């Protein structure tokens, strides 16, 4: 595989900080969106950065870029149960066809 | 649109019953279809070598159709282009002290 | 290396 | 604005499944994406324009289709074991680095045979109704269970329409036995409505099994409801 | 000072045929690589001896990345037809210049990208490469939709990221072609124009890079108001050819002098008619 995700499975609490993580393998690789799939429908597009920003930060969710170790990650910062869903991180170069991970399960068990 | 720039002339300076290389070198047009003709004595000649096509800056397009020859103090030779930039065909002799 | 165009017109 | 159809599909082995699609925003290309297991989007086919289409990266086994602009679809000559699966549908612009806008997406369910495809039954349980007393509002549970396989939509409606508000309806089956799975939601309503006895409270789903073409009590594509009255 | 260049054309065709893309690299002016959809085996070829270098993905990469322009192409025209309610009947052309030149600091000097429809400024992301310029009311349509979905970022990315990268690479990667010029040689000619008044002509003949200046004077006296001059022109060798010519009076022809510079000339040539 090209794009690869981890955890597969996880499980935090609310008002938590959450890191979803994710290494590719074409250095050449340009940009990276990231799509979340509420269960029920179809994946959509959440916060999506280019090789030349190291971090994008929209309002509780922000992307972080890492050349070097050619590695990229998403930040949850307050973690609430709206969030419930699966998290695909997904990698393209030029104009190619955009390249989609195995996605992240991510479950906000809520306080109680 | 714009109106073809034509020039006709030779490779090489031309000394005539001595093998050579004609060119005809259109520029300027837009659109980018053309039909160019290379006659000698009036008449059509088959085999015309041609450029790619390509344009420059101002949008434009130019191209370089060529033939060999061989020259003589008889022979005329031109070069007869049709475009849409243009009323009716533009025909061009050559002269070989140009 | 070539230009790749995003949106379309 | 994507749409596919069907919403949920049971089939055969070696049978014949066409899942279409359908797009307005007017985009060229179009791509069929697999879900497995909730998990990976994998390209099977696209097509950036009518009517010709290109393999993706798991073509085998499917065949494509763009009839017109807004159409796209997915053809299971024979379907298999392993093509059980979520589907899904997707337009995007030409050119690089645009958004794909997807489908909400197909179920497909391919069974070796017609041999296990159970109904659900369907329990509404009237509210706890110690909370009246506690904190004032009825939480009607309606319940699916022993109903397989998972291809279930629970709709809540009223003496007209179907409120969407305050309906904490599951996000899916529990595997509660190997051929079984459990559904269950939970409207909550008012003091008053709910009190009153002039107030119509229905469960209802409908459970995507054989239809009448694809071929025990014949488990087709049905509804099974389950209704009741306020205590006044 | 350094650029590098993609001019790329697409054209309509009424009738079954789809458009037609074509793909030409220029690096300083020179071509090096071009890709056509009318080819059988439409791929990015090379076009100097120098890119023979890059591997099998590079041609690859760039081949499945320009039929990806192709489309983008073939659908930006269409939308094109509507936007000025055109019919059906048509052939229409749409064409792409972009680009980066170079300080010799090895650093981005200005970046270039632009279209143009039927030969029209249609529109043009501004210097800073944040602002578009757009030239009639459909354009405003299409600043618009690009404004909307922030395509600034993606060139900009492209022009200062990719294109400047690649330029470094191409040049080191071709050196002894990036070298190369041809001095002109040449000769002035007699050819007796009217009664009274003859033509002298500076033949210029078989020189590169293109650039060059002719200059005919008289007694250290340029006559640029005077003169005839015919724009350079290609020879097919590679090579170039130019002339300039004016009207003396019969006798009196060794007054006049003319004048060639060239890069490739160590020191400037400077003419005059013998029989």
């Amino acid at each position: 595989q090209q794009v690869r995700q981890s955890p597969q499975s996880l499980t935090v609490w609310e008002g938590g900080t959450t890191v979803l993580t994710c290494s590719y393998e074409d250095s050449t690789f340009n940009y990276f969106p990231w799509y979340q799939q509420f269960p029920g429908e179809g994946p959509a597009l959440l916060i999506s950065i280019l090789s030349v920003s190291d971090k994008k930060e929209d309002g509780r969710f922000t992307t972080f870029f890492n050349k070097r170790e050619k590695k990229l990650s998403l930040h949850i910062i307050d973690s609430q149960p709206g969030d419930s869903a699966t998290y695909f991180c997904a990698a393209l170069y030029g104009n190619e066809k955009i390249t989609f991970g195995a996605g992240t399960k991510l479950t906000i068990k809520p306080n109680i | 649109q714009k109106t073809p720039q034509i020039q006709v002339y030779s490779r090489h300076p031309p000394e005539n019953g001595k093998p050579n290389i004609l060119n005809c070198y259109v520029t300027q047009f837009h659109p980018p279809h053309i039909e160019i003709q290379m006659l000698k004595n009036g008449k059509k000649i088959p085999k015309v070598e041609m450029s790619d096509m390509s344009f420059s800056k101002d949008w434009s397009f130019y191209i370089l159709a060529h033939t060999e020859f061989t020259p003589t103090e008889t022979d005329t030779y031109a070069c007869r282009v049709k475009h849409d930039s243009m009323a009716e065909p533009k025909t061009v002799y050559w002269d070989r002290d140009m | 290396k070539a230009v790749y165009n995003f949106a379309t017109m | 604005a994507v749409t596919q159809s069907p919403r949920s599909k049971v089939a055969v082995t070696g049978g014949k499944v066409t899942l279409s699609c359908h797009q307005t925003n007017n985009h060229d290309y179009m791509y069929w994406y697999r879900q497995d297991t909730g998990h990976g989007l994998r390209l099977i086919h696209y097509s950036y324009v009518a009517d010709s289409t290109e393999k993706g990266d798991i073509p085998d086994g499917y065949k494509a289709s763009r009839p017109s602009q807004e159409n796209f679809s997915l053809i299971l000559e024979l379907a298999s074991l392993s093509q059980t699966a979520v589907y899904f549908c997707a337009s995007s612009d030409a050119g690089g680095r645009n958004t794909l806008y997807f489908g909400a997406g197909t179920r497909l369910s391919v069974l070796e045979d017609l041999r296990n495809v159970t109904p659900p039954k369907v329990s509404l349980f009237e509210p706890s109704k110690a909370e009246i007393a506690n904190k004032q509002k009825a939480t009607l549970v309606c319940l699916a269970r022993g109903f397989f396989p998972d291809h279930v939509e629970l709709s809540w409606w009223v003496n007209g329409k179907e409120v969407h508000s305050g309906v904490c309806t599951d996000p899916q089956a529990y595997k509660e036995s190997n051929y079984s799975y459990s559904l269950s939601s939970r409207l909550r309503v008012s003091a008053t409505f709910w009190h009153n006895p002039r107030n119509h409270f229905r469960c209802q789903v409908q459970f995507h099994g054989l239809s009448e073409e694809d071929k025990s009590p014949k488990p087709v594509t049905q509804n099974i409801s389950a209704e009741a009255w306020g205590r006044a | 000072p350094h650029s590098m260049r993609y001019f790329e054309t697409a054209v309509s065709r009424p009738g079954l045929e789809e458009p037609r893309y074509i793909s030409v690299g220029y690096v300083d002016n020179k071509e090096f690589v071009r890709f056509d959809s009318d080819a059988e085996n439409p791929r990015y070829e090379p076009r100097a001896p120098w890119m023979e270098q890059e591997g099998p993905e590079y041609w690859e990469r760039e081949t499945q990345k320009a039929k990806g322009q192709e489309q983008w192409f073939r659908v930006s025209l269409r939308n094109l037809l509507g936007y000025y309610n055109q019919s059906a009947g048509g052939s229409h052309t749409l064409q792409q210049m972009s680009g980066c030149d170079l300080g010799s600091d090895w650093r981005l000097l200005r970046g270039y990208l632009q279209f143009a429809y039927e030969g029209r400024d249609y529109i043009a992301l501004n210097e800073d490469l944040k602002t578009w310029t757009a030239a009639d009311m459909a354009a405003q349509i299409t600043r618009r939709k690009w404004e909307q979905s922030g395509a600034a970022e993606h060139y900009k990315a492209y022009l200062e990221g990719e294109c400047v990268e690649w330029l470094h690479r191409y040049l080191k990667n071709g050196n002894a072609t990036l070298l190369r010029t041809d001095s002109p040689k040449a000769h002035v000619t007699h050819h007796p124009r009217s009664k009274g008044e003859v033509t002298l002509r500076c033949w210029a003949l078989g020189f590169y890079p293109a650039d060059i200046t002719l200059t005919w004077q008289l007694n250290g006296e340029e006559l640029t108001q005077d003169m005839e001059l015919v724009e350079t022109r290609p020879a097919g060798d590679g090579t170039f050819q130019k002339w300039a010519s004016v009207v003396v009076p019969l006798g009196k022809e060794q007054n006049y002098t003319c004048r060639v510079y060239h890069e490739g000339l160590p020191e400037p040539l400077t003419l005059r008619w013998e029989p």
